[PDB]
């Protein structure tokens, strides 16, 4: 009592309703280096503006 | 204090549309005018600078330099107006914006406010000066002259900015309110004797250093007339006035290693003066006793004694004067006869009375003989030596031995003696010779009566 699978229909994607937990780390990867201090606050205009040798602006 | 640097800046638009006929009668007329302006900078106060703004401030040691300079730029025209006569009307006026600009650069130079401004319009003035001495000059080594100027100059500015920066990223500012409130002992580390090398080798290069001093006789005497006169009356005198505002963080390295070059000045002064007693060429005593007054101030700034700083400024604006009178009078015999050889010219107060008067006293002049400012800025660099040392005395004394054993001696052979039967060339003086020679030794003898303003800083 079997039936010929219909070209196509064997290789249709399917889901499987098993009882195994989820892999939380399946890499095993470790912590990860936090991220640079952001970036926050107004942008003012520079104090004495360039300061670069004597441009006093 | 714009006052002054925008109307020398705009003089360049002045003269060069200016038209034809004028533009040497507009360029006088209107640098008189700027030179009175000038003038006005004698306001100092007891010691807090005169600071007109951000980047531009002046003292008391600054002003007798920027009215020198100003007053000086009428003189060159001038003096400029036989030399260049015959050439066409466009390089005239490139030649007065040379000069301009020169006086331009002079003027912000004396009176910035940060170091690297100063540096910046300190080896600024070479360019239009290199132009000056090598495109108008009138003899064929004028090429090599202008090469041994600025290689000269150049071959101490570069160790200096490179230590100017170092201070910059060490203490944070090279201005020279900040840099005094915050001076600082230079230790003396060998890194730090190197750093006093790199800052104070740029000025006695062009000081100029015995040994170090080749470039003047090669090129004062070959420079266009005006040219010479500028050179050695106020371009000698950047490394000075950077010289009293640099040594204020250079102590004690100073005291301790200045030793080497108030030797080389000391032994320097008799040589120079000594060799300048024993020229052909009158253009070359002038120059070669240039060195020698100016061998004197680098004595003063070594002791760095307030009776040394005092006769550094007199001596400086004394003999600043003092060279551009000789080398007016130089000028006038030479064109007459065009030849810089004394033993050519001889006796000319038999043809050329007034001319012999003038000649004279600015021969006097150059004696140091009091009341003159001459005497006593040099005067008190004998007091601080003594102070340093009281030998000092003897070999500087031996000073006052070869002046005059010089600076009569050209009189005696150019305007007082006879004449030789076969110069029918040598004419009778044109007023402008002994009009700018009026502006140029009258004034000597006005602020001698006042010598407090010219005295400098240290008062």
């Amino acid at each position: 009592g079997w039936v010929r699978p219909d070209l196509g229909e064997l290789s249709k994607v399917t889901k499987v309703k098993t009882d195994r937990p989820l892999p939380e780390n399946p890499y095993h990867s470790r912590a990860r280096p936090e991220p640079n201090p952001e970036a926050e606050g107004d942008l003012k205009p520079a104090k004495h503006g360039s300061r670069l040798f004597f441009w006093t602006m | 204090m714009l006052k002054i640097i925008i109307p020398t800046t705009m003089l360049l638009p002045m003269t060069w549309m200016s038209k034809h006929n004028m533009i040497w009668i507009n360029a006088t007329v209107h640098s008189l005018l700027i030179s009175l302006i000038s003038l006005s900078l004698l306001n100092q106060l007891g010691e807090n600078s005169l600071n007109f703004s951000l980047t531009f401030f002046s003292d008391s040691l600054s002003a007798p330099l920027l009215v020198l300079t100003t007053w000086l730029l009428p003189l060159m025209l001038m003096a400029s107006q036989s030399h260049l006569s015959k050439e066409t009307t466009t390089r005239k006026k490139l030649y007065i914006t040379m000069l301009i600009l020169l006086q331009l650069f002079l003027i912000m130079t004396f009176t910035a406010t940060e170091l690297i401004l100063f540096y910046i319009l300190f080896e600024a003035t070479l360019v239009p000066t290199l132009i000056i001495i090598t495109r108008w000059g009138n003899q064929t080594e004028r090429l090599n002259a202008g090469l041994y100027f600025l290689f000269y100059t150049l071959a101490g500015s570069l160790p200096l900015l490179v230590a100017l920066v170092y201070i910059q990223n060490t203490t944070g500012s090279l201005n020279f309110l900040i840099i005094h409130y915050w001076s600082h002992p230079l230790s003396n580390s060998w890194s730090n004797i190197f750093m006093w090398l790199a800052c104070i080798m740029a000025f006695m290069v062009k000081m100029p250093l015995y040994g170090l001093h080749l470039w003047l006789p090669k090129a004062h005497v070959e420079a266009p007339i005006a040219g010479s006169m500028v050179l050695a009356a106020v371009l000698l005198k950047l490394g000075g006035y950077g010289m009293m505002r640099i040594t204020t963080i250079l102590n004690p390295l100073t005291n301790y290693m200045a030793y080497p070059f108030l030797m080389l000045s000391m032994w320097g002064m008799i040589m120079t003066s000594s060799i300048c007693l024993r020229q052909t060429d009158l253009k070359s005593l002038i120059a070669y006793s240039s060195v020698s007054h100016m061998a004197l101030v680098i004595v003063a700034i070594m002791i760095q004694t307030p009776w040394s700083f005092m006769g550094a400024t007199a001596l400086m604006i004394a003999h600043g004067l003092t060279s551009s009178m000789l080398f007016c009078l130089a000028n006038t015999n030479y064109e007459r006869v065009h030849s810089r050889t004394m033993i050519l010219a001889r006796g000319l107060q038999t043809l050329l009375p007034l001319m012999a008067t003038w000649w004279l006293m600015a021969s006097l002049t150059n004696l140091a003989l009091p009341p003159s400012i001459n005497l006593i800025g040099e005067l008190f660099i004998i007091t601080a030596s003594f102070s340093w040392s009281n030998i000092t005395i003897i070999l500087m004394g031996m000073n006052m031995m070869i002046t005059a054993l010089y600076s009569l001696y050209m009189l005696i052979t150019t305007q007082r003696g006879k004449y030789t039967h076969h110069i029918n060339n040598i004419k009778a003086s044109f007023t402008r010779e002994n009009a700018l020679m009026a502006l140029h030794i009258l004034p000597l003898l006005l602020l001698t009566l006042n010598p407090k303003m010219i005295l400098g800083p240290l008062y």
